[PDB]
């Protein structure tokens, strides 16, 4: 049934084109508005772009500063978002939606406009799962992993890991003496910084007793640069 | 942007109100506020539209209102399976549509757990790197919302400030992570540097200094 399908994602270098379009099915494509929300990662859905029902009329964020255009060919029931000079804050979510509307009563008879187009209703109806946008240019590269030391204050149980930044692509796999350490042990999500590149940090938990006397490894997997790291992390 | 709390918590049956405050130029311009809900790792779903309204298919415990500048969201009865982010809009007086910041809503679903928080300073070998970075990490904390604030010496630092959404554990806790990225001079010039995480009404504090 009513259903929109984005594609045409992945990820791209800065100041270059992108070309996103969706795939709209289970309705009348030519009779509603359309609209482009775009969501950066673990932040709030932000609006980009809406289009009228035969595409004669179109309204842009303030904020995108004009380097977006949203089209469509109603023939093809697709809609299209076209970029230029993409910059690497510009990675997000970019979600398709459709604008409810339809006829307006007074009294008991509805009225449309000239050609008997839904007037707009001024609520994003239906959505399709968001094709993914990364912008970055660093060619694949290792991380480095600096040491996150038991902090003088631990008594009770001490928290200490590795700081594995600098890298390109994801993933990376992080272990601790070789797989046999485990409880305790939070490897947490990746972010992308300014830097183009990536983050992470994983921690283990333990009892401030065993400082000294068992000596923790953080054992580091990037695949993709073909580089495994083992670094011991003390007081 | 409108503005909404980062997040509100309560129990199963309960009821709960989401507030939205915006200006004269959309919420209090126009009567065309949505709602939309948005479950982990889903796409929006519209709960409320022109303030009031519920879709047709939309549960009689969704409730929404307004006053002045600021409408609501209040969900009567809470069950979990309403958990997720919740978003407001507005229509402007330019045509345009605006969304809150967005709200994550928690019912509890495990005892309360207040989190384990830890700053680590820079590490010699990346000062010697000429550059330097705070890690501060955030685990074993329920509901998984949390508000993470930089703090040098006694004012505030907003800027280099990165921070991971939570994410769930092995045991079923939540846990997140906030860098904040410095200069090797910026980092000596300061008496000290303060990580503040508030977890339902609660905050700890703990403090890196160079020295
Ligand atoms: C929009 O949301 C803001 C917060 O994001 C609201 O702020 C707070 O609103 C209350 C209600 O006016 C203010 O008074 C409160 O009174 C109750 C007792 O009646 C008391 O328990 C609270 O401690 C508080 O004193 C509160 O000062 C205010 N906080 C602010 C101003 O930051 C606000 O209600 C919303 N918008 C507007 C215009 O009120």
């Amino acid at each position: 049934q009513e259903q929109l399908v984005e594609s045409g994602g992945g990820v791209v270098q800065p100041g270059g084109s992108l070309r996103l379009s969706c795939l709209a099915s289970g309705f009348t494509f030519h009779k509603y508005g359309m609209h482009w929300v775009r969501q950066a990662p673990g932040k709030g859905l932000e609006w980009v772009a809406l289009i009228s029902d035969d595409g004669m009329r179109k309204y842009h964020s303030d904020s995108m500063w004009g380097r977006v255009t949203i089209s469509r060919d109603n023939s093809k029931n697709t809609l299209y978002l076209q970029f230029s000079s993409l910059k690497v804050e510009d990675t997000a979510m970019f979600f398709c939606a459709r604008e409810a509307g339809g006829p307006i009563w007074h009294d008991d008879v509805k009225y449309y406009d000239f050609n008997d187009g839904y007037y707009n209703y001024h609520y994003m109806d239906v959505w399709g799962k968001g094709t993914t946008v990364t912008v970055s240019s660093a060619s694949t590269k290792g991380p480095s992993v600096f040491p996150l030391a038991p902090s003088s204050k631990s008594g009770g149980t001490a928290a200490l890991g590795c700081l594995v930044k600098d890298y390109f692509p994801e993933p990376v796999t992080v272990s601790w003496n070789s797989g046999a350490l485990t409880s305790g042990v939070h490897t947490f999500p990746a972010v992308l910084q300014s830097s183009g590149l990536y983050s992470l940090s994983s921690v283990v938990t333990v009892p401030s007793s065993s400082l000294g006397t068992q000596t923790y490894i953080c054992n580091v997997n990037h695949k993709p640069s073909n580089t495994k790291v083992d670094k011991r992390v003390e007081p | 942007a409108l503005t909404q709390p980062a997040s509100v918590s309560g129990s199963p049956g309960q009821t709960i109100t989401i507030s939205c405050n915006g200006t004269s130029s959309d919420v209090g311009g126009f009567d065309s506020v949505s709602w939309y809900q948005q479950s982990p790792g889903k796409a929006p779903k519209v709960m409320v539209f022109d303030v009031s309204h519920r879709p047709s298919g939309i549960s009689n415990r969704f409730s929404g209102s307004k006053s002045g500048n600021t409408a609501s969201l209040t969900i009567s009865g809470l069950h979990i399976e309403d958990e997720g982010d919740y978003f407001c809009s507005s229509l402007t007086d330019r045509s345009h549509r605006i969304f809150g910041g967005g709200t994550k809503v928690t019912v509890l679903g495990q005892p309360k757990a207040a989190p384990s928080v830890t700053l680590f300073p820079p590490s010699s070998e990346e000062l010697q790197a000429n550059k330097a970075t705070l890690v501060c990490l955030i685990s074993d904390f329920y509901p998984g919302a949390v508000t993470v604030a930089w703090k040098a010496d006694s004012s505030p630092v907003k800027a280099g400030v990165e921070t991971t959404t939570p994410s769930k554990q092995s045991n079923n806790k939540y846990a997140a992570s906030s860098y904040l990225s410095l200069t090797p001079e910026q980092w000596k010039s300061h008496k000290s540097y303060s990580c503040q995480v508030t977890h339902e009404g609660s905050t700890v504090e703990k403090t890196v200094a160079p020295t």
